[PDB]
Order: C-alpha cells, then sequence, then structure tokens
C-alpha cells in the first residue's frame, strides 16, 4: 500500500 | 551521467531446438532515456517486452529486456545498447559457453 | 529470512512535449507487484504479481487515486525544483523517491527509509531514527523546512512502522507460494584460456530463490577477495535469479582453487572444484 | 481578494452553452470546481494542480475545464440539462494538504429551464395588521407576500421611514411552491414585520417591503429581467 | 473511496441547550478534517480546521474532536442561541480524495417563549381589494405547522427587542379552519 501523506518540496 | 552495464544470457540453459526467452540486462546507467535492441544474425527483433524502470540506491537505472528465441548451433543473438554515455551503440555477443 | 516492501518513482521532465513521464513501481523483495506509468493507456494502477489479484477494486480504486497524487505531487516539485537551482525551462530533469521498510523471520518491523533525489543525486532523505533529515544542499534545506512544518516524518514513520509492516504481512501470506519460498542454486564451472599459462575460472549459479547469495573463490583452502570478478545478481524472467564468480588462473593449477556456495536453499554449502 | 467568481446566477435554456469565470491572484497551483443540490454537500466535478493539466473529480460528465494560467480555471457547460440545475462553488489553495483549508468562492446559482417562458418575477403586496391583534396584545403585525416567481432566488427586506430594519422582522426559511406536483411551479415567499400598536397608529410612518429578484438579462407582456418589485403602506390614527 | 456522512441531517433544540452534530468518514488517512457554516442562499465559513495529529480545536463556543481510530468527528455547540441556527458541514481532506463534504445537519436553534398567546388573526391587504391573509403567531416553538387552493407555510422565529413566532395561510374560504 502507498504512502498518502504528500507534502510538496 | 552513468555508463551501462550489459548482461546478455537465456532464462533457460541453452539446448538447441528448445523454445527458450533471450535476456539483455542493462543496470548502472543515468539518465533514463535509453535505447536496448535484441539482434538475430544483426537482425532487429520486434517483439520484444521489457520490464518497468527501477534503479538501485546509488540511483542508476536498470531494466530487463526479453523475447522470446529458439537457439540454433549457428545462429548469432546480440543486444544492441544505445545510451548517451557511449561513444557508439554497445553490442553485447549472446555466450552460451561464458 | 528478513523481507522488505519498497516502491520506486521516476519523474522525468519533457518540456515542449507535454506532461512529464512517470513511473511508479512496487516491490516485494525483488518481485514487482505493481505499475502505474502515465505514458499507459490504463491510468490505473496495474497488477505485475499473480498474488496481488486477489485484492477487490476498493484496493485498485485506492491505489490508482494515492499514484496518481504522487504522480501530481512530483509534477508540481519538478517546477519548484526547477526554480531553486535557477535552471532553464529547456532542460529535461529527473526526480527519483523510494521508501519501504524491512521485517524479519517473525515478520516485526527491522527498519524504514525514504530517500528523494534530483538528476541522480541525494536531495533529501528520512534519518535512521525516523524523526529528521539530512539535507543535500542549500535548495533541500528549503524543503526540509516546508517537511518540518508539515510534520511529514511523523507521518511517514506511521507508515513505515505501521502500515508498511501490516501489508507487507498481508502481501507475504497471500503470494506464499513464491515469495517465501527457498530454490537452492544449479552450479556448475567453465574454463576459458584467456592465453598461454593463464586461464580464466567461472563458478556459475542459477535458478535460485531468493537472490541473497555469496560466492567466493578460495586457493588451498584460503579465501581470494581480492583478485576475483563477481559480476550484478540479474533475474532469469521466470521468477528465479542468476550470479556468476570468476578468476585468472595460471594453467596446471586449476585444482588448487575451490568456489564456495552459501545460500538459504541449500541444507549445506557447496565447494565446486573444476574437473575435465 | 482572495477567489473571484463570475456570474453570481444565470437562467439558460436546455441546450444553451455558459462559460463560470474563477480567477485568484495568490498564485495557487491547485483550484478546485464543486456543485451542491438543495440540502446536500459539495461534490467535487474538476480540479487542476497547476497550468497546463486538468484531471475529473467524482461527478465530471457534462462539463470542460480548462487551465492555460495559473491565475484562471474556468468550467464550461457545453450543452445544459435540468439535472445541471444547482450552486456552482469553486476553490483554491497554496498546497494539496491544505493546512489554512481552501479558499472558496461566493457561489454561481444555475437554473436550468425548458423555456424563457417558464420563468416569472414576484407580485409583492403588503397586509395591514388586525384590529383584534392590536386591542388584545397591543402589538401590530405587518405580512409581506410575494407570489407567482421563477426561481426561488429572491431576497425579502422591510424598509421603514427608508431605512431597512430587522428587529420584530421574519422571513420563511424557504418559498412555498404554487403548485407542489408539478416540476416547474412557481413560489410564494412570506415575511412578517411586528411593531407596537402606538407606532403602527401613528400616520408619519412608513411600512415598505422590498423583494429583489434573480432572473434574466421575447413575449408581449414584460420581459422577466433582474428587478425590485416592492410593496408599501402607511401608518393610521385616523 | 472517501464516503462522509452526517446523521441526523436535521436537529431541533431549544435556546440555551448544549447540542452535538455527528461527523463519519471511511477513510481515516487525512491531512485535516474542517467544520462548515451555511446560511441559506450564502456560501462556507471555516469555524475550525483539525489536523491529523491534533486531538480537538477551541473557538469562542464552538469544540469539536477527532478520532481517527472510530473515523468520526463532533462539534460540541455551547449554550445554543438562535443565531447558531445555520447548516453545518463537515468536511475531510486526504491526497486521494481530496477536500470531501458530507450531506450537512440543518441545525434548528428555538427561540424560549416566554408568554405564548395563540391566536388566529385575519389581516386587510393595505391597497384597496378584497385579498386577505390569515395570521397564525403567539405560539411556543413545540406546536408545528402543515388543498392544493390553500397554502401554508412554516414557521419562523420573530424577534422584537419579547419574541413570537408566525405562520400565513392564503387562498383564491375563512380562517376558522387551520
Amino acid at each position: 500500500e502507498l504512502f498518502s501523506y504528500l507534502i510538496e518540496k | 551521467q552513468r555508463t551501462p552495464k550489459i548482461q546478455v544470457y537465456s532464462r533457460h540453459p541453452a539446448e538447441n531446438g528448445k523454445s527458450n526467452f533471450l535476456n539483455c540486462y542493462v543496470s548502472g546507467f543515468h539518465p533514463s532515456d535509453i535505447e536496448v535492441d535484441l539482434l538475430k544474425n544483426g537482425e532487429r527483433i520486434e517483439k520484444v517486452e521489457h520490464s518497468d524502470l527501477s534503479f538501485s540506491k546509488d540511483w542508476s537505472f536498470y531494466l530487463l529486456y526479453y523475447t522470446e528465441f529458439t537457439p540454433t548451433e549457428k545462429d548469432e543473438y546480440a543486444c544492441r545498447v544505445n545510451h548517451v554515455t557511449l561513444s557508439q551503440p554497445k553490442i553485447v555477443k549472446w555466450d552460451r559457453d561464458m | 529470512g528478513s523481507h522488505s516492501m519498497r516502491y520506486f518513482f521516476t519523474s522525468v521532465s519533457r518540456p515542449g512535449r507535454g506532461e512529464p513521464r512517470f513511473i511508479a513501481v512496487g516491490y516485494v523483495d525483488d518481485t514487482q507487484f505493481v505499475r502505474f506509468d502515465s505514458d499507459a493507456a490504463s491510468q490505473r494502477m496495474e497488477p505485475r504479481a499473480p498474488w496481488i489479484e486477489q485484492e477487490g477494486p476498493e484496493y485498485w480504486d485506492q491505489e490508482t487515486r494515492n499514484v496518481k497524487a504522487q504522480s501530481q505531487t512530483d509534477r508540481v516539485d519538478l517546477g519548484t525544483l526547477r526554480g531553486y537551482y535557477n535552471q532553464s525551462e529547456a532542460g529535461s530533469h529527473t526526480i527519483q523517491i523510494m521508501y519501504g521498510c524491512d521485517v524479519g523471520s517473525d515478520g516485526r518491523f527491522l527498519r524504514g527509509y525514504r530517500q528523494d533525489a534530483y538528476d541522480g543525486k541525494d536531495y533529501i532523505a528520512l534519518n535512521e531514527d525516523l524523526r529528521s533529515w539530512t539535507a543535500a544542499d542549500m535548495a533541500a534545506q528549503i524543503t526540509k523546512r516546508k517537511w518540518e512544518a508539515a510534520h511529514e516524518a511523523e507521518q511517514l514513520r506511521a507508515y513505515l512502522d505501521g502500515t508498511c509492516v501490516e501489508w507487507l504481512r498481508r502481501y507475504l501470506e497471500n503470494g506464499k507460494e513464491t515469495l517465501q519460498r527457498t530454490d537452492p542454486p544449479k552450479t556448475h564451472m567453465t574454463h576459458h584460456p584467456i592465453s598461454d599459462h593463464e586461464a580464466t575460472l567461472r563458478c556459475w549459479a542459477l535458478g535460485f530463490y531468493p537472490a541473497e547469495i555469496t560466492l567466493t573463490w578460495q586457493r588451498d583452502g584460503e579465501d581470494q577477495t581480492q583478485d576475483t570478478e563477481l559480476v550484478e545478481t540479474r533475474p532469469a524472467g521466470d521468477g528465479t535469479f542468476q550470479k556468476w564468480a570468476a578468476v585468472v588462473v595460471p594453467s596446471g593449477e586449476e585444482q588448487r582453487y575451490t568456489c564456495h556456495v552459501q545460500h538459504e536453499g541449500l541444507p549445506k554449502p557447496l565447494t565446486l572444484r573444476w574437473e575435465p | 481578494a482572495g477567489v473571484t467568481q463570475t456570474p453570481k446566477f444565470r437562467i439558460l435554456k436546455i441546450g444553451q452553452s455558459m462559460t463560470l469565470q474563477c480567477t485568484q491572484d495568490m498564485n495557487h497551483n491547485y483550484m478546485y470546481w464543486y456543485r451542491q443540490d438543495p440540502g446536500m454537500g459539495l461534490k467535487l466535478i474538476y480540479y487542476s494542480v497547476g497550468a497546463g493539466i486538468t484531471d475529473k473529480g467524482e461527478v465530471p460528465n457534462g462539463y470542460n475545464v480548462s487551465r492555460s494560467t495559473t491565475e484562471d480555471f474556468p468550467l464550461r457547460l457545453e450543452s445544459a440539462a435540468p439535472s445541471q440545475t444547482s450552486v456552482y462553488f469553486c476553490a483554491s489553495s497554496e498546497t494539496r494538504g491544505a493546512p489554512y483549508g481552501y479558499t472558496f468562492g461566493s457561489g454561481t446559482r444555475l437554473t436550468v429551464v425548458e423555456d424563457l417562458n417558464k420563468v416569472f418575477p414576484p407580485e409583492v403586496a403588503v397586509f395591514e395588521p388586525s384590529e383584534a391583534e392590536i386591542s388584545h396584545t397591543q402589538k401590530a403585525t405587518l405580512v409581506c407576500l410575494a407570489t407567482g416567481f421563477y426561481p426561488d432566488h429572491v431576497e425579502l427586506s422591510w424598509w421603514v421611514n427608508g431605512k431597512e430594519v430587522h428587529s420584530g422582522v421574519c422571513t420563511d426559511p424557504q418559498p412555498l411552491k404554487e403548485q407542489p406536483a408539478l416540476n416547474d411551479s412557481r413560489y410564494a415567499l412570506s415575511s412578517r414585520l411586528r411593531v407596537s400598536a402606538t407606532f403602527w397608529q401613528d400616520p408619519r410612518n412608513h411600512f415598505r417591503c422590498q423583494v429583489q429578484f434573480y432572473g434574466l438579462s421575447t413575449q408581449d407582456r414584460a420581459k422577466p429581467v433582474t428587478q425590485i418589485v416592492s410593496a408599501e403602506a402607511w401608518g393610521r390614527a385616523d | 473511496a472517501q464516503e462522509v456522512t452526517q446523521i441526523p441531517a436535521a436537529l431541533s433544540v431549544p435556546e440555551g441547550e448544549n447540542l452535538v452534530l455527528n461527523c463519519s468518514f471511511t477513510d481515516s488517512a487525512i491531512y485535516n478534517l474542517q467544520w462548515f457554516r451555511q446560511d441559506p442562499g450564502k456560501g462556507l465559513t471555516s469555524l475550525l480546521l483539525i489536523q491529523s495529529s491534533q486531538r480537538e480545536q477551541t473557538s469562542g463556543r464552538l469544540n469539536a474532536s477527532l478520532d481517527k481510530s472510530s473515523g468520526r468527528s463532533t462539534l460540541y455547540i455551547a449554550a445554543s442561541q438562535p443565531g447558531d441556527s445555520a447548516t453545518y458541514l463537515c468536511a475531510v481532506n486526504n491526497a486521494g480524495n481530496m477536500l470531501t463534504f458530507g450531506g450537512g445537519t440543518r441545525l434548528m436553534v428555538k427561540p424560549h417563549i416566554q408568554n405564548p398567546d395563540p391566536a388566529v388573526y385575519q389581516l386587510r391587504d393595505s391597497k384597496s381589494s378584497d385579498k386577505s391573509v390569515c395570521l397564525f403567531t403567539d405560539f411556543d416553538s413545540q406546536t408545528n405547522v402543515s388543498d392544493s387552493d390553500v397554502y401554508i407555510t412554516d414557521k419562523c422565529v420573530l424577534d422584537m427587542r419579547f419574541k413570537s413566532n408566525s405562520a400565513v395561510a392564503w387562498s383564491n374560504f375563512a380562517c376558522a379552519n387551520a
């Protein structure tokens, strides 16, 4: 299952 | 900029007249853009599948190219790789007896 | 033995030729189970291992939404990082991401990791403590601040030592017949004269699983670690792995050298020697 | 300031085309389009994560979007259908995570109609307080009534001696339907203004019920455009 | 996929009394949870924003809790007053589905009427015409109201600063009925 807490660089 | 390492080999051990798979394993290269062909007697084989682009800890990419083939005594097989890091297209010949 | 789940992401900008190329692949050990390619017709997360196909439509809908979200995040980041390094819009650039978790034989957490790259160089990486970041340059230090403020580490640790471990155990159980099997290597040896007074001995291992193997050459039962050509462990294409190790030997003294093979599938380490 | 959304409302024929405008000058990469049916929540139609890309939401069917620039994200209706009658909200955000929440527009109320002969402005009339009420409670309740208008989008307000009042005012939560069963029923809205018996029984006091109507922008009758229909009554000591 | 639900969809509460609004969501992997206020015809007003890490948020008489375990949030409104009457929307943000809204709960905060005096009055039109309306007013906040040729509207809250409720009926028939 993918990691979903995506924060922009 | 990293130079592609090339390995050409069969899926199963080589037995003449028996259906097999010809593999070209290209690794250790960057960037991702690459042109990999499989040759029968110097001619490009059309039906060639490949694995999805992945990479090692050092960020260098690797791909497996493969096609169905029936080896014989005389038929020559090779992998032709072109990449920005190479001076000329790199042809590596299949050697079953390696 | 020890198992792992890893996801790999490559984003490549194609300026003038539309959207950037996006390739996402999921690995259990050295076996690919899921794939997304922006250039593919599906625009879905696709199964690539038999044992993932028993997952229902909910799983495929969710991974498609979340892999698309990662794609969109990479698309923005490419534009941002292009700004940080003051690079031209004409230039093609690459973002690479790897994250995953390792578990032992018992199936309990061992470690977690995440590393990010720009143009095949270290950008930013999660530390062993899973609480702090190492930034490669000033550009990455700006990212670190924005990840520290958003609490990326705390949410990533929760995934790596929680969600990651749980779903790995499930995969390993569902794909038991392929993932937790052990095939020992079929071994043989070849002889190639380079010239007079000289020859190459090559020690082969084929059809073994998992990829973890140790090929070492000895002379009079003493390890020859230094002068050994060790090729990269390669896939066969049938789910097994291949490897060889080679040493240059003076002709006549072939009997002096031996090849040692250590592998899980073996009940006892093998010891090969050249025979006419 | 923030997200600007145009238009505020629009009455459109079944099949006609419309382009809802959405602008923001905060340089937000993320922009969204939602719709809300009566009594329901917002449903994501389309979104964009930056200039040059758009992606389908939960209910994208019958809608088209573009994102040439970071600033603008217009929503286009190719062929209007009865189901596309809804309130449309535009949004933007700096990040996907949106840790300050989304910046939302005012909203666009869209009404899809079979023909422009189904739209009507309101008829407004003020009703004087009951003498029995005044004699019983020593209080005077004026009742305003707007009737025979469509769509339901109107704004009623009481005006005492040229100034708007809120104290002692009561409007219906929503309009009532003149033929409830019918799918294109003309609506009716009421309101009450309560003042002291003394304040009503004084001919110097002027009470006006103003009903703003949001309608159109070719029959022999008056074209139902965006009007302000009023009705008034004066106090009386006799 | 992310499905946000708000049960009940309607809640009637007397003035001064504390109340709770329920929100459930199916995907507990979230950025944050949000509570909005919507007045009829108007847009959205952000009340509280709870981060995935946070447990509760407080803004005056408003308190909101977050439980990712069960996938539930509750909005506590203390010392409720007629001004609090509105539609309350629950919104959940995540990478996969982005900001996703519940159905909403229409809150009615009914005024406490100190001295009820129920009576039905007949009102004459200001302009010289036979047109008239029946006005039922001065009834407690508990009692409610409900032929094709006769139209009856819903009750509303009239605050004359004393408070009163009122409902209107008319036809093209006497006011004795209804």
